Protein backbone atom coordinates (compact mmCIF):
# COMPACT_ATOMS: atom_id res chain seq x y z
CA UNK A 1 0.00 0.00 0.00
CA UNK A 2 1.52 3.02 -1.17
CA UNK A 3 0.30 6.95 -0.57
CA UNK A 4 -1.28 20.90 1.26
CA UNK A 5 -0.76 23.04 4.35
CA UNK A 6 -0.92 26.16 1.87
CA UNK A 7 -4.63 26.20 1.42
CA UNK A 8 -5.29 25.21 5.62
CA UNK A 9 -5.54 21.41 5.36
CA UNK A 10 -4.23 19.75 8.35
CA UNK A 11 -3.52 15.58 8.44
CA UNK A 12 -2.76 15.37 11.89
CA UNK A 13 -1.49 11.78 12.96
CA UNK A 14 -3.54 8.95 14.21
CA UNK A 15 -3.25 8.17 18.22
CA UNK A 16 -1.40 4.85 18.24
CA UNK A 17 1.74 4.65 16.04
CA UNK A 18 2.24 2.41 13.51
CA UNK A 19 5.04 0.72 15.92
CA UNK A 20 2.87 0.44 18.61
CA UNK A 21 -0.07 -1.08 16.67
CA UNK A 22 2.53 -3.68 15.44
CA UNK A 23 2.78 -4.09 19.46
CA UNK A 24 -0.58 -5.11 19.99
CA UNK A 25 -0.83 -7.40 17.35
CA UNK B 1 14.39 35.41 2.46
CA UNK B 2 14.01 32.91 5.21
CA UNK B 3 10.88 35.27 6.45
CA UNK B 4 7.49 34.81 5.65
CA UNK B 5 6.03 38.22 3.83
CA UNK B 6 3.37 39.29 2.19
CA UNK B 7 4.97 39.29 -1.42
CA UNK B 8 4.35 39.60 -5.11
CA UNK B 9 6.36 38.49 -8.07
CA UNK B 10 5.34 40.32 -11.57
CA UNK B 11 1.51 40.35 -9.92
CA UNK B 12 1.66 37.08 -8.94
CA UNK B 13 0.54 38.04 -5.37
CA UNK B 14 1.22 35.77 -2.15
CA UNK B 15 2.07 35.26 1.55
CA UNK B 16 4.66 32.57 2.65
CA UNK B 17 8.03 31.80 3.31
CA UNK B 18 10.46 32.32 0.41
CA UNK B 19 13.72 30.10 -0.16
CA UNK B 20 16.00 28.64 -2.80
CA UNK B 21 14.59 25.85 -5.55
CA UNK B 22 16.20 22.74 -6.41
CA UNK B 23 13.87 22.47 -9.52
CA UNK B 24 15.15 24.45 -12.97
CA UNK B 25 12.58 25.59 -15.50
CA UNK B 26 12.87 26.06 -19.36
CA UNK B 27 13.58 29.79 -20.12
CA UNK B 28 10.39 31.29 -20.83
CA UNK B 29 8.32 30.08 -17.66
CA UNK B 30 7.79 32.48 -14.64
CA UNK B 31 5.86 30.20 -11.50
CA UNK B 32 5.66 26.78 -10.82
CA UNK B 33 2.14 24.27 -9.65
CA UNK B 34 1.46 21.90 -7.46
CA UNK B 35 -0.61 18.76 -8.75
CA UNK B 36 -3.47 20.37 -7.03
CA UNK B 37 -3.06 23.43 -9.35
CA UNK B 38 -1.58 25.72 -7.05
CA UNK B 39 1.21 27.73 -6.77
CA UNK B 40 4.67 26.63 -4.82
CA UNK B 41 7.37 28.17 -6.73
CA UNK B 42 8.04 31.30 -8.46
CA UNK B 43 11.15 33.18 -10.69
CA UNK B 44 12.94 36.18 -9.64
CA UNK B 45 12.46 38.57 -12.42
CA UNK B 46 15.78 40.66 -11.71
CA UNK B 47 18.10 37.55 -10.71
CA UNK B 48 15.98 35.69 -12.63
CA UNK B 49 16.28 32.90 -9.46
C1 LIG C 1 18.18 44.78 -13.62
O1 LIG C 1 19.17 45.58 -13.01
C2 LIG C 1 20.11 44.83 -12.23
C3 LIG C 1 21.06 45.84 -11.62
O2 LIG C 1 20.47 46.50 -10.51
C4 LIG C 1 20.83 43.79 -13.09
O3 LIG C 1 21.58 42.94 -12.23
C5 LIG C 1 22.96 42.99 -12.62
O4 LIG C 1 23.29 41.98 -13.57
C6 LIG C 1 24.63 42.12 -14.05
C7 LIG C 1 24.87 41.12 -15.18
O5 LIG C 1 24.37 39.84 -14.79
C8 LIG C 1 25.60 41.89 -12.90
O6 LIG C 1 26.94 42.07 -13.36
C9 LIG C 1 25.32 42.85 -11.75
O7 LIG C 1 26.10 42.48 -10.61
C10 LIG C 1 23.84 42.83 -11.38
N1 LIG C 1 23.55 43.89 -10.43
C11 LIG C 1 22.85 43.67 -9.33
C12 LIG C 1 23.10 44.62 -8.19
O8 LIG C 1 22.06 42.74 -9.24
C13 LIG C 1 19.83 42.94 -13.87
O9 LIG C 1 20.53 42.13 -14.82
C14 LIG C 1 18.83 43.82 -14.60
N2 LIG C 1 17.83 43.01 -15.27
C15 LIG C 1 17.60 43.08 -16.59
C16 LIG C 1 16.53 42.17 -17.12
O10 LIG C 1 18.23 43.84 -17.32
Amino acid sequence: VTLQKFNGLTVLPPLLTDEMIAQYT
Amino acid sequence: KNKCVNFNFNGLTGTGVLTESNKKFLPFQQFGRDIADTTDAVRDPQTLE
